[PDB]
């Protein structure tokens, strides 16, 4: 009995039947769901109209889940039992998912996508043998610049088939490979270019409804992964490419910085939404040799802080806009947080002495007013918690300064914390609507009152 | 050790690698710089062995086909599969390359080229390190019947060689020259087109993890007139190497033998598995770098205990500075190690 794909080990043979499975459904999809005709072999009996399956419509969808998700700790077991058949299995299932997804499906299988796209981070024929990302480039010329392809251009244009946050989500969950790459680097990088180009050459607001939230585009962006169109650059390259050139991604970068510092409007919505899509655009996820080269680094991390802290300074309370930017962690920015944060700490306790006394009446208005000072108050813990562990560590050799700014604001919180029962079950609620949604806590490597931040303060 | 036979079908491939592997020897050892000797001169440069592998008396050719054979026999013993693809090039899939370089002085001096573009397999430096420690065998075997550079008991030789020991004595700058001499035969024979697989690599289950373990297990605590039963106490433990180290509290012994924290009389955390000992598994806490301290310390009066890595406390995954709960005082708790 030889141990292989599928000599003989049953182990790894369930996963491979499951794909083989998914392949057979899948072709047997392929001439139905598409039928192009919709009518033939009208009438299967009482009315339908079935490619010669009429059986298998509803089975696919039952069985896929389990093929798919062969084990919930799909990423350790996967390469415990194999390291061959993975790539070609998963590449197979990802483009019978885009060729599945072109269509109008009832149910949605975002949460089966997640769970393939998972096998990704975790790491044949090196994107080679098997064009892979065909398909996927297919679908990526449908939609090569999100601004100038916001048309009809979609499949058979519906709202609900591509022309929505499917396609985004779809895009996010495929475009994932910080932990290893998986491919070529060659099919990635020239919709990749048309994309960034597109970026830089937009200048074009207001767009598309339904679909507000285009930042979860890429995730994996860094330096070759714009002047570079490619009209005339493949006659004049095709040997040359970013990987040798560390010319012009400098000077990009160099380029994004000044334009996103000159943004600066205050109280406005829309600069709310400009903001997070500049963090998401230009943000700390350039991984290019960060931590060699440590100017750009600084620089990038400065102009991280400075931003949002000047930005939500004088009230904000609408925060609610933000849904969860990353952080991307003595300083001079700890020290202007510490300024916000004890300037904050002053109209906290206005809003304390309006609730102990005279309060207004409309409870359903009290617990409104209680939801977004606990928004307010979770927007500011985590980065009072990050604040507090970087000074913690800063007083122990040498800095009395850093624990004497720091005091006051546990007085503040201290008195604020006193009795707070209306505020606290308003709290409880907007918690409860979302549990934690990030686990920061637990990852060791969303936000309460008594927890990290507040332990951190008090022990000094 | 001595490796597997060669089959009989690799007889006919085995000859035509022998015939070239002679001809680009001989070649090479024209070019080192010897020259043709009539009998026995090698102080006047002059090698009765140097010549062509046509040449080549009927002793010394039996002697390089059987050493040959040993080597392919050597090569294909490994295990993994040494199935030709890119035949090598001479009278059956011509495609002539040796005489793409040229050079010729006075006498026999046939060209070969040695294509030292492709890429070397990363198992080709075990199977180079695997011929030598079967010839370290081989040479091990012929002095232990001889008694050849030493004499031990019979005091008939003086200078003893450091190819005793296999590998401790002789480093690689000893045998350079061997070591070069066989990264050129590999180097022939990825030219030829040997495409060669790496067993012993990350790609197969052959890598050695811990010498042993399941005992030369020790305990370390005080004497037991030491158990504290009020107040709180602090004490320090520092650890060198990282490893399965259980660190925590003990108690009088009751039970028989058993390792920290698997039964009542012990409380102990780990940080190499990242659990917490007690009755059991429990996940808990990160691990240390070398030089690390854990930094204990006793909480008696609720019942509490809690640990302080260079001053940083761990918390569990329900974040909470709380080790151990809800346990009876007993006979007190002593600082126990393992």
């Amino acid at each position: 009995l030889s141990a292989a794909s599928r000599p003989l080990c049953t182990g790894g043979h369930a996963s491979n039947k499951e794909k083989e499975m998914v392949t057979s459904l899948f072709c047997k999809l392929g001439v139905l769901v598409r039928h192009r005709i919709s009518l033939f072999g009208n009438d299967a009996t009482s009315i339908v109209n079935c490619l010669h399956i009429l059986g298998q419509t509803l089975d696919a969808r039952t069985v896929m889940k389990t093929g798919l998700d062969s084990v919930k700790s799909a990423l350790r077991a996967f390469l415990d039992n194999a390291a061959e058949d993975l790539e070609k299995t998963m590449e197979n299932l990802k483009q019978g998912q885009f060729t599945h997804t072109r269509s109008q499906p009832k149910g949605v299988t975002q949460i089966i996508n997640y769970t393939t796209v998972a096998l990704l981070p975790m790491l044949l024929d090196k994107h080679n043998v098997y064009s892979i990302y065909n398909t996927r480039s297919s679908r990526e010329r449908a939609a090569l610049s999100l601004p100038a392809n916001v048309e009809d251009v979609c499949p058979n244009i519906p709202s609900l088939e591509k022309l929505m946050t499917e396609i985004i989500e779809l895009a996010e969950s495929g475009i994932r490979y910080t932990q290893m790459p998986y491919m070529m680097e060659v099919v990635l990088p020239m919709l990749c270019s048309y994309m960034s180009r597109w970026w830089e050459h937009g200048p074009e607001n207001h767009p598309e409804r339904a679909e507000m939230c285009c930042t979860a585009l890429n995730s994996e962006h860094m330096n070759t992964l714009l002047k570079i169109i490619y009209n005339n650059l493949g006659i004049d390259e095709g040997f040359s490419q970013p990987i040798i050139n560390k010319v012009k991604p400098q000077l990009l970068k160099t380029h994004f910085l000044p334009l996103m510092e000159k943004l600066k409007k205050k109280a406005a919505m829309v600069v709310s939404e400009e903001d997070h899509l500049k963090a998401e655009a230009r943000g700390d996820m350039s991984e290019a040799e960060l931590l060699i080269l440590d100017e750009f680094t600084t620089l990038a991390r400065d102009l991280y802080a400075f931003y949002p802290l000047l930005i939500r300074f004088v009230d904000y309370n609408r925060a609610k806009w933000l849904k969860e930017p990353n952080p991307e962690a003595y300083w001079s920015k700890s020290h202007n947080f510490k300024r916000e944060e004890q300037n904050f700490v002053v109209q906290n306790e206005i809003n304390n002495m309006s609730f102990l006394i005279t309060d207004t009446k409309s409870k359903m208005s009290k617990a409104a007013i209680s939801d977004q000072e606990r928004k307010k108050m979770k927007r500011k813990g985590d980065r009072y918690s990050m604040q507090t562990s970087l000074i913690v560590a800063a007083l122990k050799r040498l800095l009395p300064i850093g624990l004497n700014i720091c005091a006051p604001g546990d007085q503040e919180l201290i008195a604020l914390a006193k009795n707070r029962f209306s505020l606290k079950d308003t709290e409880e609620e907007v918690r409860d609507i979302i549990r934690s949604n990030i686990h920061l806590q637990g990852k060791l490597e969303g936000i309460a009152n008594v927890l990290f931040h507040l332990e951190q303060k008090s022990k000094y | 050790t001595s490796q597997i036979v060669l089959p009989p079908h690799l007889e006919r491939i085995r000859e035509r690698l022998a015939e070239n592997i002679h001809e680009l020897w001989v070649m090479n050892k024209i070019e080192l710089g010897w020259q043709y000797g009539p009998v026995r001169d090698d102080n006047k440069r002059q090698h009765p062995c140097l010549v062509e592998f046509c040449k080549l008396p009927e002793q010394e050719r039996n002697y390089n086909l059987q050493m040959s054979l040993e080597t392919l026999k050597t090569l294909l013993a490994l295990g993994c599969h040494v199935g030709i693809a890119d035949e090598h090039a001479e009278e059956k899939v011509k495609k002539m390359k040796l005489p793409k370089n040229y050079q010729l002085t006075s006498g026999y001096k046939p060209a070969p080229m040695d294509l030292s573009f492709i890429k070397l397999t990363p198992s080709q430096e075990a199977m180079v390190d695997k011929l030598a420690e079967n010839a370290h065998n081989v040479w091990a075997r012929d002095r232990i019947r001889q008694g050849w550079t030493y004499g031990i008991q019979q005091d008939v030789k003086n200078r003893r060689n450091p190819r005793l020991v296999p590998y401790t004595l002789l480093d690689d700058r000893t045998k350079k020259s061997n070591k070069d001499s066989l990264r050129e035969a590999v180097r022939t024979l990825l030219g030829y087109g040997y495409h060669l697989e790496a067993p012993d690599q990350d790609h197969a289950s052959r890598a050695e993890v811990c010498s042993g373990t399941g005992e030369r297990f020790r305990i370390f605590r005080a004497e037991k007139t030491y158990a504290v039963k009020a107040g709180r106490w602090y004490f320090e433990f520092e650890a060198v190497t990282a490893g399965d180290m259980r660190v925590g509290w003990s108690r009088p012994g009751c039970q028989p033998d058993l390792e920290l924290g698997s039964d009542d009389r012990a409380f102990a955390f780990d940080g190499f598995k990242a659990q917490r000992w007690h009755q059991g598994n429990e996940h808990y806490g990160r691990s240390w770098q070398a030089g690390d301290v854990v930094g204990c310390m006793v909480d008696m009066n609720e019942h509490t205990m809690m640990f302080t890595l260079n001053g940083e406390i761990l918390l569990d995954d329900s974040g909470s500075e709380l080790a151990f709960k809800d346990f009876d005082v007993g006979d007190g708790f002593i600082p126990v190690c393992s």
